């Protein structure tokens, strides 16, 4: 388990590192997608850095080791970086969507502005979800079991009230997902209609890129969020090591991102420079 | 016709008979101007950074 | 100095049917580094692009009308082009011009039948008649 | 007066501010085959400038450079043209636009233009191109006529693309055309954009 | 009868010939043989001038070596400061396919010109404080690809009609035209005297010409290709041709020989602008490849490269002092370098 957790460090660290110093050190690549580009970099790079290592002490020792303060702000982290980075994503769809939906309006609607006010929007909801009802104990259960964890320095558990859990998981999953199921399957009908214009391998290319994306995604995120939703309506249910599992899993889903966003011949002939 | 041969003929006699000099001479000249004004030239020559407009006062 | 010189020679007389083989030669360029046209100009016509061969010597292309008839060719190191022609009609009666493309390197000709283009030859007669 | 430069660059960045905003707006079109005419038409609330540059000397390869950024060129030809035979003049022609280095992502409406004048021709084209014996369609003469024109220009088109590119091709109405130019741009943006994505 | 003048132009052209061999004493290579290297140069930029919508077709300093003059096909002439990087001006321009632009050595007009056939003349320091256009030179049949000026009343010019023309700007006369090119003529460049003036033409040859004379008095060839830029050498007798035949070559205005060439085996794009360093031993020239290389003048030895562009180098020029480069681009940047 240290070395799987580890190569996993590693991974994402390594990865969003090198998209940032790429996209930041090449004039080719400072576009206006890339500003969301740069945003989903740096939430899967605090992830990577502080989020992944404390879980991975937590996982080894089996027991919180940092005092009750550094649980709430860990707690409060996680969900930050995690909320950011499902609605960084959901915000590239979007910008997808607009090009191709709308390609003549579209260097009207979106300019470098815009641009920077929906970053600093997505990243105020994330602070505003995960900072504020965590420290201020909004958060807590009314369960005696939960009252033990939230007095013991070394329990960091996740229990959480019915609210907190629902209005989170709506926020830094369901709606990003719905949004990008939404959009890309315009994109996909308006991929299948210009290849009709155009001429099967080419919509099977189409198929493949966005079943990478929204796969990965799906696969990666999922499980963990349909176990949070369902902890607390039935304790009982699911062991714990499973839930930390498919959280896990969530985690392992920021290193896939700069593959999946960041492989055009730019950011290839960049990395190979850079590297 | 014989209008453009009048003026084929009649341009290359203007260039025809002009002084030139052997290109060794040129060279030379070329070479002694490049070497003549060496230390006026800031790219050729880099010249520290407070006479420069372009990098400090 | 040097210049861009392109003399056709080889042009002349000859019967209804006959056969004749219009030799370019070529100077003031790296002969190899050019895809090479002939062109002809008919009596009150503009110009027309004949044929046209590649740097290497492989890809070539041909107007419709002389398609099975004539046959250009390249040497590059005796910097020569080549137009060999046979069963002429008399309908090939014009001056033949060897043309080069403008720039080295490239995959389109530009202004080739310009009527005024700086790169093509003063040309060589063709007469087919009795 | 460092203070007034910078009074004057702020009024000038608010100018240039509106400029952009209103360069990217507009979509500029090159009309090809008193130095240049302007147009200017509207069509959805979107604006275009297409520009005839008739007034030039019949050698096009250093001005025609300067379209290398329009949304596309419109590339006019007569499929009925001491007669010169100008419909390879006009295969040559795209051939050299299609493979020039500085119009390769330039996708080309191609217009195919008095078609009705090459019906009544039809009823002299064998002896160009003498493959327009063996070709069958993909009045049946002059649609296999038409349709053999295209596939000749769609030869040379389909060749070296590499999908950056496309060709539009049309048979020709200021106002279909217009609206055919107005489509065919926004494939284009659609097409660049799904290349963009690795969708194309 | 007509044999006659066959018979002067083949007798002159063979006497041309030999004069042209005979005064060839050794190569420039030979006599430039003891001479130091330059030395790397390795310049960096100092500055990025953003505003430009589109790409720059054409820049040009004037003479205090502070401000320029930039033109982009987006449709603006920019007169930027340097030093702080302010836009001073901005003027947008009636037509957008601008192609040329020249900046007047007393600093009170800038001339634009492009596939208008017009070389406008706009005026910079009014009393109603706004810039406006001040003249209109119209004549030429072919785009403007050059325009210099001689002073405030006198502006030449290069055109795609294979013909230059001297004009008065105050009552808007082509006062001399200057013809012998067979090809588009794409650069012209003024000797410091501005008494002659160097012009290059898609025929791949640069004629010389009297400004006053009107008169061609040689011409050169010996590129294979068109040549798009041609710059004086500092001292006037001698200018650098570049063209799409992938070199640079030097000429010699009293020997009347191509002295020099430039190129490599890696380089296989055109030369698109060059010009000189103020002594005149570097020699920088923009590529197609979106670099600009730094050639040793003297010993034909590649000494550096500019490689900080996206696109197509479209434009060079170096102040009259010497301090800085500025190269253009289709990228529609401006990149000060030192
Ligand atoms: C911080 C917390 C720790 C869970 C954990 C448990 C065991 C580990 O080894 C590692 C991590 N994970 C919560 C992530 C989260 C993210 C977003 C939410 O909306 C939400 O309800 C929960």
């Amino acid at each position: 388990m240290s070395l799987l957790m580890a190569l996993v460090v590693l991974l994402i660290v390594a990865g969003n590192v090198l998209v940032i110093a790429a996209i930041g050190s090449t004039q080719r690549l400072q576009t206006l997608t890339n500003l969301f580009i740069t945003s989903l970099a740096c939430a899967d790079l605090v992830v990577g850095l502080l989020v992944v290592p404390f879980g991975a002490t937590l996982v080894v020792r089996g027991t919180w080791l940092w005092g009750s303060f550094l649980c709430e702000l860990w707690t409060s982290l996680d969900v930050l970086c995690v909320t950011a980075s499902i609605e960084t994503l959901c915000v590239i769809a979007i910008d997808r969507y607009l090009a191709i939906t709308s390609p003549f309006r579209y260097q009207s609607l979106m300019t470098r502005a815009r641009a920077k006010v929906i970053i600093c929007t997505v990243w105020a909801i994330s602070a505003l979800v995960s900072f504020l009802p965590i420290m201020m104990h909004w958060w807590r259960d009314e369960d005696p079991q939960a009252l033990k964890c939230y007095q013991d320095p070394g329990c960091c558990d996740f229990v959480t009230n019915r609210a907190y859990a629902i209005a989170s998981s709506i926020i830094s999953f369901y709606i990003p997902l719905l949004i990008m199921i939404f959009v890309y399957l315009r994109v996909y009908r308006e991929a299948k209609e210009q290849i009709r214009k155009i001429d099967r391998f080419r919509e099977h290319k189409a198929l493949k890129t966005l079943g990478i994306i929204m796969g990965v995604f799906t696969l990666c995120w999922l499980p963990f969020f349909l176990v949070n939703i369902v902890n607390v309506f039935n304790r009982d249910l699911v062991p714990d090591w499973l839930f930390v599992f498919f959280n896990w899993l969530g985690y392992a889903n920021s290193a896939f991102n700069p593959i999946i966003y960041c492989r055009s011949p730019d950011f290839r002939k960049a990395f190979k420079r850079l590297l | 016709s014989i209008a453009q041969a009048r003026k084929l003929v009649e341009q290359l006699k203007m260039e025809a008979n002009i002084d030139r000099i052997k290109v060794s001479k040129a060279a030379a000249d070329l070479m002694a101007y490049c070497e003549a004004h060496a230390k006026e030239d800031p790219l050729l020559t880099p010249v520290p950074a407070s006479e420069n407009p372009f990098r400090e006062k | 100095a040097a210049q861009v010189q392109l003399q056709e020679s080889g042009g002349g007389l000859v019967q209804p049917g006959g056969s004749l083989r219009l030799s370019c030669a070529a100077s003031g360029f790296t002969f190899s580094n050019y895809k090479m046209n002939w062109v002809r100009q008919a009596p009150g016509k503009g110009l027309e692009w004949v044929s046209d061969i590649s740097q290497s010597g492989a890809s070539i292309s041909y107007t419709g009308s002389v398609k099975g008839r004539f046959t250009i060719s390249r040497d590059n190191a005796k910097n020569t082009l080549y137009l060999q022609m046979n069963s002429l009609k008399p309908e090939d009666t014009a001056v033949y011009y060897c043309a080069r493309c403008p720039a080295p390197f490239t995959r389109d000709c530009f202004d080739v039948t310009s009527t005024t283009y700086a790169y093509r030859g003063q040309g060589t007669q063709v007469t087919v008649s009795s | 007066e460092e203070k007034g430069q910078r009074e004057a660059n702020k009024k000038i960045e608010k100018q240039l501010q509106k400029d952009k905003q209103v360069y990217r707006a507009t979509h500029r079109l090159l009309l090809l085959g008193s130095g240049i005419f302007e147009t200017k038409f509207q069509v959805d609330k979107v604006n275009f400038h297409m520009f005839d540059v008739g007034g030039q000397r019949d050698e096009r390869r250093k001005w025609i450079q300067c379209f290398n950024d329009v949304t596309a060129i419109i590339f006019v030809v007569a499929s009925s043209s001491n007669q010169t035979n100008r419909l390879q003049e006009a295969l040559n022609l795209f051939k050299s636009i299609w493979n020039n280095r500085w119009l390769r992502t330039i996708s080309v409406i191609l217009f195919l233009n008095k078609q009705d004048l090459l019906a009544e021709k039809v009823l002299k084209i064998e002896d160009y191109f003498p493959e327009f014996a063996r070709y069958t369609t993909p009045d049946p003469r002059v649609t296999r006529a038409k349709y053999f024109i295209r596939d000749e220009f769609l030869r040379i088109s389909t060749a070296s693309g590499d999908g950056r590119h496309y060709c539009y091709p049309h048979f020709t109405v200021d106002t279909e055309n217009i609206r055919r130019v107005f489509n065919d741009c926004r494939d284009i943006i659609q097409r660049m954009h799904l290349r963009q994505y690795e969708l194309l | 009868e007509l044999d006659q003048l066959r018979q002067e132009a083949e007798q002159l052209k063979n006497q041309i010939r030999d004069a042209r061999k005979a005064c060839a004493d050794a190569t420039l290579s030979q006599i430039t043989n003891n001479i130091d290297p330059v030395g790397r140069i390795q310049m960096r930029t100092r500055r990025t001038l953003r505003g430009h919508l589109a790409k720059i077709y054409a820049m040009h300093w004037g003479t205090d070596s502070r401000l320029l003059v930039s033109a982009s096909q987006d449709g603006k002439l920019i007169i930027w400061d340097s030093y702080t990087t302010n836009k001073v001006h901005a003027i947008p321009l009636r037509s957008s396919w601008v192609m040329t632009c020249a900046y007047a050595p007393s600093g009170n007009y800038v001339a634009c010109g492009g596939l208008d056939n017009i070389c406008s003349i706009y005026n910079l320091k009014t009393r109603e404080g706004n810039v406006r256009v001040s003249r209109e030179l119209a004549g030429h049949t072919g785009y403007l690809s050059c325009c210099r000026f001689l002073d405030d009343n006198q502006i030449v010019t290069s055109s795609g009609d294979t013909t230059c023309a001297l004009w008065d700007i105050e009552t808007g006369q082509q006062t001399t035209t200057f013809t012998g090119h067979t090809g588009d003529v794409m650069s012209l460049s003024l000797a410091p005297d501005t008494r002659l003036f160097v012009s290059g033409a898609c025929d791949a040859s640069a004629k010389l010409w009297d400004v006053r004379e009107g008169m061609c008095r040689q011409t050169f060839t010996g590129h294979e290709s068109d040549i798009n830029a041609i710059c004086f050498f500092p001292n006037g007798n001698a200018f650098a041709t570049g063209s799409d035949d992938a070199t640079c070559r030097l000429f010699d205005l009293r020997a009347d020989q191509e002295l020099m060439t430039y190129s490599h085996d890696n380089i296989i794009c055109g030369i698109t602008s060059v010009s000189f360093s103020k002594s005149g031993r570097l020699l920088l020239a923009g590529y197609d490849d979106f670099n600009c290389n730094v050639w040793d003048a003297l010993k034909a030895d590649r000494a550096g490269v500019l490689a900080g562009h996206d696109n197509r180098v479209s434009c060079l020029g170096v102040t009259d002092d010497g301090m800085a480069v500025a190269t253009g681009s289709w990228d529609s940047f401006l990149k000060i370098w030192n």
